[PDB]
């Protein structure tokens, strides 16, 4: 219908875009003594203070951490672990996919042919000072060996206790296996 | 009312008051509609995420 | 408008060597006049003459550069460093990067002939 | 040795610029303090100076309110900003 | 397909309050001023009544 | 001659939501010059991304802002889908939407309630951070991590929603309007908040455009720009919401805009919870998105694709693109370049806090130091973003 | 003079222990207003937190910066504590149950609240750096500007009773507390009290200097402790001024009919139960007003120095120099000028 | 009578059941064809309007790019800021890119926006480690910081800059 | 709930020995059924009372004084 010159029907202003006008002291439907009382008795201030007080009588949100822990999910990503089969054999096969996808290049692996003719690791390290806890390593493994536990209570006094090796991971998986089974039984179908 | 409230308390899923304390709260509240904000323990996060039945029937969509 | 800081010069690429000569000389003069400030602001453990010696060395570094554009780049970088130093933006470490010599002799064996480099596998 | 006398001994022994409102606030605190301190004798002799010294202190306070009025309408204590927002109009010569 | 997916209910969910629920409260202000000046006037009465009696007790002493 | 007095606001400043060396020059109280120094937190992201695959680099974009992760990765996902020329499934779009608005809530809470605390009101902070901590349970349920997560990935979403999440979201949603209103009671109509926010940080329309400003800083001048409406990306075209706009360009108008965005985001969350379609949450092309595991452990081609995506990664077509979003801070953007490899050739994150801090000198001139605090609080710069 | 020693030690113990637990009360009250809890781990419900903060600060180094003064940063906190403490002497907990029992008790408090400023004045001179000397000036201008407003209220009420004895001022409040006829002065006195202690919403300098490299109270060790036993005591003291000026002090329900019913004689039990009732009224009043300092802190945001000096000299002072005219007129209208007794 | 203790347990409420999900197969680029023809026409107008400067233009999925030389930056930016049909008032970004295979290894990139017409546009130049680029701080003040970045990151020198 | 009736009723439920133990360990008084004990000797309880908000239903009672 309309032809436009350097413009459009979208860039045309909204119908009511022009704000009406600032009101003055006249055209004020609130008498001077009313707003004077609100000015001198600090109404909205008392209201805010009362909204503060009602919180004084309400239940606090705080929990006592070492005796009551906060919510944790099967998808949670904390400390690392290397799992085993029910047979007692380890699941790692040195596919070195965890070593490749890891953003931080924390992982360091070195394999060789085991005495029984199988593929297995002799070195598996994680620098938890390089780890960002992304979970790409529990996603790539096609045997569900490496996992990330819900554990978060593994602080130390030294930086060399955080250069986890294979033995420290295999024991961590022997320890947390029951927790890992819960998380896996309720996370695997979506993963 | 509009499509965006206000809504009463017995439809909000918060832990409220019971008995004479509710009458007192609705008296002493700037807006009695408002909630304490503490979730209701039987409902919120129940059953726990690691015990959902729906994970056994789940299949890749 | 976002206005320039204290000692800021607008980047302007001179078309001639004869003008850049003058601009470089003004920069050298400012460094020298400001060296005592470079000794007060940064807690320095040596002389103002040694600072002026290092400044002369840094200007002798690029004394034999005849390509005009590279000279303009060098002059702009030097004015950047003067602005960084005279305004107290740099801290002590970033300044004493320019004075390795003043720090204590690093050890004993500093190889200068072949055989020592070979014994240290640096040849 | 009184308990006040025992207590009042025991306790102790066991380059730049400025805005002129920063300085006026102190300089003006003096006279207003001397006013409020000179009002003490009135409040402690208010009965004996019944209805005479009342009127006297009112003319006192009114004279002092004059100077307060001068202070307010000068806007002495206000801080003044230099980097003003432009309010000229944009005019183009054609 | 879909089997075990987290899906909405058939009737949807009941609406939530997303609009402002700050209800204006209080009496109109002039009442608060009329209680103020009334409390003041009662206190001035009670005090200036207590001054005249102190005046007489002093006359006795 | 006005000679100045240089002061450092301090690289060790409790108030700032991060580290900033702000060099102010004062003539008494008024600021006349400002030289915001930065790079104290610059980690070197834009170089490292050039050595990482398009998947390995997604975690970078979550560490560019302490809050607002799921939007910050929603920009990289859109760029790389635009290059790959794939289409996200509907359920993934609605999830990316819902979590985008949960994220905008989580950002506006921190932002408004840090502005408060720097202005002195300690309480709304701690009344809001609990709401943040209920909303982060939803994060740990979907991703596993509480803040830095990596849920949204090129081609959609990593894993589907667990059961019993929309219900809890609906519960929090029914109760959230009350807590927002409790915050509004203290802050909105109060005198002191207005005194600290009325005619402060005032910026004009033409200046806000010349300076590159976006988001609430622009919508406070009177310009209705919202990328979610003018260029919808995920599902913001298939869900109703309104965009507030304000006159006067002050801090008070930006605060009102931010609270309005809280409530409109609540409207969006309710709608998406009421209509989450079934289907996949990730592209069904196993050359881009890793397959399920029940196939990777039973079908050959799926295991091959898994191997390649988790070793070499997926090859993006050559090209380049700037694509942008309405991040809560402003108009965030990524300029990606491709060379036919699995590794990017360049990735510049355009960071709205950058241009905000750059305008800070134009905005603060004439104002006293408490107002400088309020100004940085209007922008609520997250200095990990500012330093890129 | 033995019992004089007993009476001093009782008072000092009660006041200092009240200060120590006002710190804990501040933190726990403020917490429950913020829907959290605690300190509730350092004692049986946190009743030892304050002594832990102390003992940590007394085993802490006494470190003095290179370009600083030693004596000024040392004595100035000490003199602040002293000046803040001697104001406790004139404060009654019963009719004449006062250590001082001076006839100029109001003027003693008013002169000591004038000596208080010097702590903030000498702080800026502890830093030879240039910005601290302007930050102290901001914080002095607030105090000397607000002491005019606290004083003016002392004078307004003394128009009602023409005596500077604190006990006499309280005994005139048997008929009515002076917070009923002069209710607005209750707000004004409480606002100015919060200001003089530099407390929020009037904490401009501590915040404005917490950002900057200095201009605050960058002390350490024991001087920290004395400054935090001098802030939390000037608070009670200024609350007490509100109490014995406007809220009846130690007064309460007439305990005439009760004591008549239950005793029959003036024994050393009735005197005890009387002094308990009086002090308990005085204490619960101080508690509600210390709660109010905290209540205010939890809610209101901060002021700027321009808004604050403007608030004082352009809004409060005019109302008071108005009230200086209305009240003497109100007495002259009704022939009710108080006598000197 | 009603209360939170008698509240509806939504967890049991019946949930939608979908047998087969139907998602049509579609190219995401068929959505763009008309906008692309429009961008081609607009670029053609601009090249006809400023033949002295515009070397070329590319188009790719609702993104335009104009290729110019360092001399042509201020003029073309004036046209793109002031012309009615192209009110590209906002400066979104500046970026350099390293292509060492070229003689002129660097390639500075301006992105622009028009809130008026709801459009973006690009503008590319070239430079070297020694050949500078004109600064558009004369027009867009927000370019100050972005040009300081591009200098620090890549070494490009933006002539006319008040404090680089 | 943070009310006094809670602690009083709880201290009636579980005896004073457990009260002083809880006061010396948790800082709160809490009463609930036993669910079992682990291999280290740590006992784990659960509550059903309405007064206890989300995330405070389940709690621990460590064996060693140096709990971690
Ligand atoms: C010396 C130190 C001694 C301190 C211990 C005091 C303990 C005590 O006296 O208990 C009294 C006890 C306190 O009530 P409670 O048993 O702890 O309340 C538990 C209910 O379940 C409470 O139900 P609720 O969770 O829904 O809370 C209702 C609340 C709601 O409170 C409000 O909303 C009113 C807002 C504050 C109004 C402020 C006016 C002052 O009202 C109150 O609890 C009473 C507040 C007063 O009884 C009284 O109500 C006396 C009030 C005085
Ligand atoms: C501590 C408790 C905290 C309460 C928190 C709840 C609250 O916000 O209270 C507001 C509450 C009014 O809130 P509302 O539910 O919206 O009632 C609206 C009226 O019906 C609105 O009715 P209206 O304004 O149109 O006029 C009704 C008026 C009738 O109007 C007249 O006839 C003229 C009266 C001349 C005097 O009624 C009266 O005159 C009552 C005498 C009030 C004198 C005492 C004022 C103190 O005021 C109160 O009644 C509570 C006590 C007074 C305020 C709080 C405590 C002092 C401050
Ligand atoms: C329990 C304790 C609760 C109290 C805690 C209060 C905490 C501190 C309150 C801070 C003061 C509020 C404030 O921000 O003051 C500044 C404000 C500036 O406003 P202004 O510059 O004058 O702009 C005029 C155009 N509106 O101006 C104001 O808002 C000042 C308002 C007056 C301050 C209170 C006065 C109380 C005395 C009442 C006297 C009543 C007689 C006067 C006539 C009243 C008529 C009804
Ligand atoms: C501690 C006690 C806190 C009590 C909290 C209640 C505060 C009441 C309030 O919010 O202010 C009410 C105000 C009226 O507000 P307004 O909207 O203008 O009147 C029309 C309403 N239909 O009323 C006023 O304007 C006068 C302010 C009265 C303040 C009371 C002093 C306590
Ligand atoms: C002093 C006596 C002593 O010797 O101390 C004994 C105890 C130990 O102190 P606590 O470990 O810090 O408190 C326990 C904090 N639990 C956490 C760990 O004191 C107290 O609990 C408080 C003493 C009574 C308070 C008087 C008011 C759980
Ligand atoms: S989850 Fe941790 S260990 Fe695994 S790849 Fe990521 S950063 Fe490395
Ligand atoms: S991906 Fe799994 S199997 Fe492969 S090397 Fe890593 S831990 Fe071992």
């Amino acid at each position: 219908i309309n032809i436009y010159a350097g413009g459009s029907a979208a860039a045309a202003p909204p119908a009511g875009f022009r704000i009406h006008r600032p009101a003055t002291w006249e055209e004020s439907e609130e008498g001077a003594l009313s707003k004077a009382t609100k000015y001198f008795l600090l109404a909205e201030m008392f209201r805010g203070l009362y909204v503060v007080l009602e919180q004084f009588f309400r239940a606090p949100y705080t929990i006592y951490y070492p005796f009551e822990k906060g919510p944790v999910s099967p998808r949670f990503r904390g400390e690392h672990a290397l799992r085993r089969y029910p047979s007692g054999e380890e699941r790692c096969i040195a596919c070195k996919l965890c070593e490749a996808i890891c953003p931080a290049l924390a992982i360091t692996i070195d394999a060789e042919e085991r005495i029984d003719g199988s593929r297995r690791t002799t070195k598996y390290d994680i620098d938890m000072t390089k780890c960002i806890y992304c979970g790409y390593c529990q996603e790539s493994c096609p045997v569900d060996a490496i996992v990330e536990t819900p554990n978060v209570e593994y602080a130390t006094e030294t930086r060399e206790e955080l250069l986890y090796n294979k033995e420290k991971l295999l024991a961590n998986g022997d320890k947390w296996e029951l927790e890992l089974q819960y998380a896996l039984d309720a996370d695997a179908p979506y993963r | 009312m509009l499509p965006g409230g206000p809504v009463p308390v017995f439809k909000k899923y918060t832990v409220g008051s019971k008995g004479i304390w509710e009458k007192l709260r609705v008296l002493l509240a700037i807006a009695p509609n408002r909630s304490t904000g503490n979730p209701i323990v039987p409902l919120y996060r129940v059953p726990t995420p690691g015990s959902r039945p729906e994970a056994n029937v789940y299949q890749d969509p | 408008a976002i206005i320039a800081t204290a000692f800021a010069e607008t980047v302007k690429f001179s078309g001639s060597k004869q003008e850049l000569q003058k601009r470089t000389l003004a920069l050298y003069r400012q460094f020298l006049r400001g060296a005592p400030t470079f000794a007060d602001l940064y807690e320095v453990q040596f002389s103002i003459p040694t600072i002026r010696t290092k400044i002369r060395q840094e200007f002798e570094r690029h004394r034999f550069v005849d390509d005009l554009s590279i000279q303009n780049v060098l002059y702009a970088k030097g004015h950047m460093e003067y602005q960084e130093c005279i305004n107290f933006w740099k801290q002590q470490a970033q300044f004493l990067k320019y004075f390795p010599e003043e720090d204590d002799i690093q050890g004993r064996h500093q190889p200068s002939n072949f055989v020592d480099k070979f014994l240290k596998n640096r040849a | 040795m009184n308990t006040f006398i025992i207590f009042i001994i025991l306790i102790p022994i066991v380059r730049l610029a400025f805005n002129a409102a920063f300085i006026l606030v102190a300089i003006l605190f003096l006279p207003f303090d001397l006013e409020i301190s000179t009002l003490l004798p009135y409040v402690m002799s208010i009965y004996l100076v019944s209805n005479y010294g009342f009127t006297i202190v009112l003319l006192f306070l009114l004279i002092l309110i004059i100077g307060f009025v001068y202070e307010i309408n000068t806007n002495a204590l206000k801080i003044n900003k230099h980097n003003k927002p432009n309010t000229d109009s944009l005019i183009y010569k054609l | 397909p879909s089997v075990g997916q987290d899906l909405p209910p058939v009737g949807g969910y009941e609406p939530v309050q997303w609009r402002r629920n700050l209800p204006a409260r209080g009496f109109r202000p002039l009442v608060y001023l009329a209680a103020l000046c009334g409390i003041c006037g009662y206190g001035f009465y009670r005090a200036l009544g207590g001054i005249q009696e102190r005046r007489e007790l002093k006359r006795e002493k | 001659r006005i000679r100045a007095f240089t002061i450092n606001f301090g690289p060790q400043h409790p108030a700032a939501h991060g580290v900033l060396r702000l060099i102010l020059e004062l003539s008494g109280e008024e600021i006349i010059r400002s030289d915001p120094h930065v790079g104290l937190l610059h980690m070197g992201t834009e170089k490292l991304i050039e050595y990482k695959t398009y998947m390995q680099a997604l975690p970078y974009f979550d560490r560019l802002d302490y809050v607002s992760m799921m939007t910050n990765e929603q920009v990289f996902s859109l760029a790389v889908e635009k290059l790959l020329n794939v289409e996200v499934p509907l359920r993934g779009k609605y999830i990316r939407t819902m979590f985008g608005e949960i994220t905008r809530v989580l950002n506006h809470l921190m932002s408004v309630c840090s502005h408060a605390m720097d202005v002195g009101a300690l309480t709304p902070f701690l009344w809001g951070f609990e709401e943040r901590e209920k909303l982060m349970e939803f994060y740990e349920r979907v991703s596993g991590a509480r803040l830095h997560a990596a849920y949204v990935r090129p081609g959609g979403v990593s894993q589907d929603l667990p059961a019993g999440l929309l219900d809890d979201i609906y519960m929090w949603a029914t109760q959230f309007g009350d807590r927002l209103d409790e915050i509004e009671e203290l802050l909105t109509d109060n005198r002191i908040w207005k005194l600290r926010t009325v005619n402060i940080g005032t910026v004009t329309a033409q200046d806000a455009l010349n300076l590159g400003l976006s988001g609430p800083m622009l919508r406070g001048s009177g310009i209705p720009f919202d990328i979610r409406k003018n260029a919808p990306y995920d599902a913001y075209d298939k869900v109703d919401f309104d965009v507030p706009v304000g006159m006067n360009g002050d801090c008070y108008d930006r605060y009102l805009i931010r609270m309005a965005e809280f409530r409109q985001s609540l409207r969006i969350i309710e709608q998406c919870c009421n209509d989450m379609p079934a289907g996949a949450v990730k592209v069904e092309d196993f050359k881009i998105n890793s397959p399920p595991r029940n196939l990777m452990k039973e079908d050959m081609e799926a295991l091959i694709h898994h191997f390649l995506l988790y070793t070499k990664g997926y090859s993006v077509p050559p090209g380049e693109t700037y694509t942008a979003i309405e991040a809560p801070k402003g108009e965030m953007g990524v300029y990606v370049v491709s060379d036919g490899s699995e590794r990017p050739y360049k990735c510049k994150i355009r960071a709205p806090g950058f241009a905000h801090l750059g305008a800070f000198d134009h905005i603060a001139r004439g104002h006293f130091l408490p107002d400088a605090v309020a100004i940085i609080g209007t922008m609520d710069l997250v200095f990990g973003e500012v330093d890129r | 003079m033995i019992i004089n020693i007993v009476e001093i030690l009782i008072f000092l113990v009660c006041v200092l222990f009240s200060v120590a637990y006002l710190t804990v009360a501040e933190r726990k009250t403020l917490a429950y207003m913020q829907r959290r809890l605690g300190p509730n781990f350092v004692g049986y419900y946190g009743l030892l937190q304050a002594f832990a903060d102390a003992v940590k600060l007394l085993l802490k180094e006494i470190v003095l910066p290179k370009e600083s003064n030693y004596i000024i940063l040392v004595i100035s906190p000490l003199i602040t504590l002293i000046t803040a403490l001697i104001g406790w002497v004139v404060i009654p907990l019963g009719p004449g149950i006062t250590l001082g029992e001076l006839n100029l008790g109001i003027l003693f408090s008013l002169a000591i609240g004038s000596l208080g400023v010097f702590g903030s004045l000498l702080s800026g001179w502890s830093s030879n750096s240039k910005y601290s000397l302007l930050g102290s000036i901001r914080s002095t201008a607030q105090l000397i500007s607000y002491e005019l407003i606290l004083t003016s209220i002392f004078i307004i009420i003394i128009m009602f009773v023409s005596s500077l004895n604190i006990t006499t001022i309280i005994e005139t409040q048997r008929v009515v507390w002076y917070c009923i006829p002069l209710l607005p002065l209750l707000l004004i006195f409480f606002i100015a009290s919060v200001a003089e202690t530099a407390r929020p919403p009037f904490d401009l300098t501590e915040s404005e200097s917490e950002l900057v490299a200095g201009y605050f109270t960058e002390y350490s060790g024991s001087p920290f402790v004395f400054f935090f036993l001098a802030e939390y005591s000037n608070i009670i003291l200024i609350s007490a001024f509100n109490g014995y000026l406007l809220l009846g002090g130690y007064l309460s329900f007439n305990y005439s009919y009760l004591f008549n019913i239950l005793f029959n004689d003036y024994s050393y039990v009735s005197f005890l139960f009387e002094g308990l009732i009086n002090s308990s009224a005085y204490a619960i009043k101080l508690v509600f007003l210390m709660f109010s300092f905290i209540w205010v802190r939890a809610a209101f945001p901060r002021f700027t120095y321009d808004n604050l000096i403007n608030f004082c000299w352009i809004i409060l002072l005019p109302l008071l120099f108005g009230i200086f005219l209305i009240i003497p007129s109100t007495l002259y209208i009704f022939d009710s000028f108080p006598t000197l007794i | 009578a009603p209360s939170w203790e008698n509240i509806k347990d939504i967890r049991l409420d019946p949930k939608v059941h979908v047998d087969e999900v139907y998602e049509p197969i579609v190219n995401p680029a068929d959505r763009y064809l008309q906008h692309v023809s429009d961008l081609h026409q607009y670029a053609k107008y601009i090249m006809a309007a400023l033949p002295k400067y515009i070397q070329g233009f590319s188009v790719w999925k609702d993104e335009l790019t104009l290729h110019v030389a360092p001399s042509a930056v201020i003029p073309v930016t004036t046209f793109l800021r002031d012309n009615t049909s192209t009110q590209y008032k906002s400066i979104i970004d500046i970026t350099a890119v390293d292509y060492p295979s070229r003689e002129n290894r660097f390639e500075v990139v301006y992105n622009f926006l028009s809130v008026r017409h709801n459009s973006r546009i690009r503008l590319k130049t070239y430079a070297t480690e020694v050949t500078p680029v004109p600064s558009i701080t004369c027009l867009y003040e927000g370019a100050n910081w972005f040009e300081r970045e591009a200098y620090d990151m890549y070494g490009v020198f933006f002539e006319g800059h008040p404090d680089l | 709930s943070s009310s006094l009736y809670r602690v009083l009723r709880n201290a009636w439920e579980v005896g004073p020995r457990s009260y002083w133990k809880q006061l010396n360990s948790i800082g709160d008084t809490k009463s609930g059924r036993l669910v079992g004990t682990d291999i280290y000797g740590n006992k784990f309880y659960e509550t059903d009372h309405q007064d206890e908000i989300h995330l405070r239903t389940r709690y621990v009672e460590y064996k060693e004084k140096d709990y971690d």
